[PDB]
């Protein structure tokens, strides 16, 4: 426990029992891959062909949702990295 | 020092259990998730996906106590989702399966249940622990196999229009 | 809705000529975009307002799961 | 592991040995925030009961009505409207006097299903393992009989068949 921290980074306890796990060389480029799918799917629902009813695509609209995700993922890298792991 | 992979290491949180553990973890998963929610979730798959496939190859060559269920595994979905047999289904592994959550989350955070275990021997098949033992290796085995072949049957039954060599 | 055709909610909304409380000019969507106001009641489409509604009860469904409770996650 | 009805799952804690019926069913835990068992046995026993004379109602409106015509309607649901509101006004305020009573029992006394009615004294004289067993005859049967009931109430809303 104690996620209260002083130092350079966090312990790798902020992260979950799942993400304190993970090596940063796989939350990295899985980061970087996320927001990448995440803004192609947003330019793809959006700003690139104009939405419609008829157009909603789950896919470009949950992938949309790897954005946000992205930023958590790649926090979690830095953490990871931070913390020897 | 993997038994299954001899070039990559044996994975660290597979050292022996009853499921088969033959060192099969080339990307680490269970370094990810505990071991007993993988395990679990293994197990369900092996008995969906073996269920799924009897249901399948059976239901194309004689399913037809009616007029409703006149079609190929195929259209099958459709089909009974409209008619409403699917909705049954549906409610009835809802509540399995509300039920199993209290059952993973019971397992993970103490009491003894192993992963997969239901305490469903009704005709007690199993007796002691080696026959117990063996028989859950072999359903697993059974099931990664109805896993691949269910795959395949859909892809196949998906690729063109056949019978059950697809 | 269980087809995932949930487009089919938004066809047909109330036309422009839509008499309020009267069938005339009326239409059978329940959930559409059309902003504004109504062109007769100048307020908001019913239909606007139930998708609101179900839009924001979906989003906090979901975000009532977020703290922990006796199953561990 | 602990519980007969979910023999994977262990109990909660507060089911445990006595309360007849016990079959370790709680897998949500309600039993964990209620103080003691003694108000949800009384509930689930007042449903019981219930809903043993609901099945038994609907099985008997669909088959035998009373001489007057206001009591002609064969659907209960249908015959809930049809009947003059001068009947189940006296329904309500027979309960409601039947219900005020208990009310000041049931949240303060250690059995607040032991409402004193035996009338023909079919517990006088048995022994303790035979008046458990009675518990657990009424126990389940007024579970079977609310699942029967709700059952019966659901296939009248949706297909207008009051039976079968
Ligand atoms: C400057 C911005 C900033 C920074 C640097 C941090 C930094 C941190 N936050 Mg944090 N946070 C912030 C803003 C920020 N926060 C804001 C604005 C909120 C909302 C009020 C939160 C809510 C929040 C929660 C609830 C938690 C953290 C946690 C953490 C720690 C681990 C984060 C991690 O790897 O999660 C990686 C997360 C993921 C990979 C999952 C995806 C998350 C996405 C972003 C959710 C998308 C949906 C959302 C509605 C948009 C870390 C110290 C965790 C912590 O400290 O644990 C004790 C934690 O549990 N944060
Ligand atoms: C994962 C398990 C699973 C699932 C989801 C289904 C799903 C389905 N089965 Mg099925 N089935 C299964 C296992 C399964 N089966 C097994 C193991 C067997 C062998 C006993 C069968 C034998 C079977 C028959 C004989 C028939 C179905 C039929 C059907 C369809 C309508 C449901 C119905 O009335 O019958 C439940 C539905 C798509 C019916 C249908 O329309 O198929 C053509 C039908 O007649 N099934
Ligand atoms: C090759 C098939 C096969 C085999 C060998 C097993 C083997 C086993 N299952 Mg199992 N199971 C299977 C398919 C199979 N399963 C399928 C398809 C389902 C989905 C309905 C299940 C659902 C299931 C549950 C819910 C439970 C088991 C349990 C068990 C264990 C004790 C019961 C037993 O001896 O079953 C022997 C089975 C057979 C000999 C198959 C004969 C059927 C002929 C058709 C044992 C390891 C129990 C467990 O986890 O104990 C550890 C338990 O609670 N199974
Ligand atoms: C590989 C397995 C598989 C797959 C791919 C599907 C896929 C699908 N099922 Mg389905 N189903 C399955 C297994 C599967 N099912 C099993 C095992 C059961 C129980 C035996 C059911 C019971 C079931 C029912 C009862 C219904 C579906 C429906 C549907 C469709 C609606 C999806 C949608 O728009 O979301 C909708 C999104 C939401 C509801 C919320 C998000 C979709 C094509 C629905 C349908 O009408 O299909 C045409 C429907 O009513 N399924
Ligand atoms: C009014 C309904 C009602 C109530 C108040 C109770 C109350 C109780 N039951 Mg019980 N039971 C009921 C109905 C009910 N039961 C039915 C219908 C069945 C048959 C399936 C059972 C089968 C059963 C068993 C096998 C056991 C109990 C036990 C218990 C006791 C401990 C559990 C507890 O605190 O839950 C309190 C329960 C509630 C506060 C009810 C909450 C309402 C939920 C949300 C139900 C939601 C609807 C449901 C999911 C679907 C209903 C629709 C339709 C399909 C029927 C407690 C006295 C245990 C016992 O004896 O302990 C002493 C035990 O082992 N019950
Ligand atoms: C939950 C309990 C319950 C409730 C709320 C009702 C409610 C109703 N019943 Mg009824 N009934 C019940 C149990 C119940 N019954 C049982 C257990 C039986 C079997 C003896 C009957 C037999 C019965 C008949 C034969 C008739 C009704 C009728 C009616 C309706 C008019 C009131 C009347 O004449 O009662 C009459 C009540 C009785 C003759 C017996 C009541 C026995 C009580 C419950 C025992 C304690 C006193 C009313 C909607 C009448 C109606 O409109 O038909 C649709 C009618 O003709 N009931
Ligand atoms: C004047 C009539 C009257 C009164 C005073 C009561 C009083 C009571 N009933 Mg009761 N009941 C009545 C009529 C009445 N009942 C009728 C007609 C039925 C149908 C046969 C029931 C069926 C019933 C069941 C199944 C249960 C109770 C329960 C209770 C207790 C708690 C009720 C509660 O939470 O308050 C609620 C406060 C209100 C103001 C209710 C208003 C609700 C609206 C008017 C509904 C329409 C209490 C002793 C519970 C109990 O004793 O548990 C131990 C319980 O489980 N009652
Ligand atoms: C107690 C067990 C039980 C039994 C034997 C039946 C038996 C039947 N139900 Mg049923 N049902 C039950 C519980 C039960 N139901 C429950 C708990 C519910 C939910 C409250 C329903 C909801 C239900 C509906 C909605 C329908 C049935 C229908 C049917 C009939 C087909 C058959 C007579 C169907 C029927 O034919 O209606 C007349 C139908 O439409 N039932
Ligand atoms: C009356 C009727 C139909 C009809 C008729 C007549 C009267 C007869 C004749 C007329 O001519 C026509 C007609 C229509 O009227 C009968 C219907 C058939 C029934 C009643 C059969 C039901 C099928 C059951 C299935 C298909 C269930 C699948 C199992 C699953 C389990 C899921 C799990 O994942 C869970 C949740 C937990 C995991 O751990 C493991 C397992 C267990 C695998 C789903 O994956
Ligand atoms: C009534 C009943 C018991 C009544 C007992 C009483 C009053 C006893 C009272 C007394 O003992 C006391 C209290 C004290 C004693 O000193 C005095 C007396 C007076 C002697 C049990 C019913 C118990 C009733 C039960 C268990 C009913 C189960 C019903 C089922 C399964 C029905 C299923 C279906 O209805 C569906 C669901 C759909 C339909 O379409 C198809 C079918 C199949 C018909």
């Amino acid at each position: 426990e104690s996620t209260y921290w002083e130092g350079k980074a966090p312990p790798s306890v902020v992260l979950g029992p799942f993400l304190s796990k993970i090596p940063s060389g796989v939350l990295g480029p899985a980061s970087l891959v996320a927001l990448i799918v995440g803004s192609y799917c947003t330019h793809e629902s959006n700003i690139f062909n104009t939405l419609t009813v008829d157009t909603i695509y789950p896919a470009y609209v949950l992938g949309s949702f790897l954005t946000p995700i992205s930023w958590g993922l790649h926090v979690a890298a830095w953490i990871q990295k931070m913390n020897k792991a | 020092k993997s038994k299954a992979v001899p070039f990559l290491p044996r994975p660290a949180a597979l050292d022996g259990s009853v499921v088969g553990d033959v060192g099969f973890d080339p990307v680490g998963f269970t370094s990810w998730l505990p071991l007993s929610y993988l395990q679990e979730a293994e197990i369900k798959h092996c008995r969906i996906a073996m269920l799924a496939t009897l249901g399948w190859i059976v239901a194309d060559f004689v399913h037809l106590p009616g007029a409703v269920h006149e079609v190929s595994s195929l259209a099958a979905h459709d089909v009974a989702v409209k008619s409403g047999a699917l909705a049954q289904i549906l409610i009835w592994t809802s509540i399995a399966e509300a039920i199993s959550v209290i059952a993973i989350s019971q397992m993970l955070e103490g009491s003894g249940r192993q992963p997969g275990d239901f305490k469903f021997d009704p005709l007690n098949f199993a007796k002691d622990e080696k026959s117990l033992k063996k028989m859950q290796l072999s359903e697993l085995k059974n099931g990664r196999l109805a896993m691949l072949a269910f795959s395949g049957i859909v892809t196949q039954a998906a690729l063109t229009g056949h019978a059950f060599p697809y | 809705f269980f087809s995932g055709n949930w487009k089919a909610y938004a066809q047909n909304p109330d036309t422009a000529s839509h008499i309020f409380g009267s069938g005339e000019g009326s239409g059978t969507a329940i959930l559409t975009f059309l902003g504004g106001f109504h062109p007769q009641t100048k307020s908001l489409w019913l239909t606007d307002m139930a998708h609101h509604h179900l839009a924001i009860a979906v989003l906090f469904i979901v975000a009532g799961h977020m703290y922990r409770t006796n199953w561990l996650i | 592991a602990q519980s007969k009805a979910l023999p994977f799952l262990k109990a909660p804690a507060k089911l445990d040995g006595s309360l007849a019926g016990d079959f370790g069913f709680d897998p949500m835990g309600i039993s964990d925030q209620v103080a003691n068992l003694k108000y949800v046995r009384a509930a689930e026993l007042k449903h019981c009961r219930v809903a043993m004379l609901g099945f038994l109602g609907w099985v008997v409106q669909q088959y035998v009505h009373l001489p007057g015509e206001i009591y002609a309607e064969s659907n209960p649901l249908k015959a809930l409207t049809s009947v003059p509101l001068l009947s189940q006004i006296q329904i309500f305020l027979f309960i409601g006097a039947i219900e005020l009573a208990t009310l000041d029992q049931t949240y303060t006394a250690d059995k607040p299903w032991d409402l004193g009615f035996d009338p023909l004294n079919f517990s006088k004289g048995k022994s303790e393992q035979q008046m458990k067993d009675l518990e657990v005859k009424e126990l389940k049967n007024g579970r079977v009989a609310m699942i029967a009931i709700m059952g019966l109430i659901a296939q009248t809303l949706y297909t207008g068949v009051p039976l079968f």
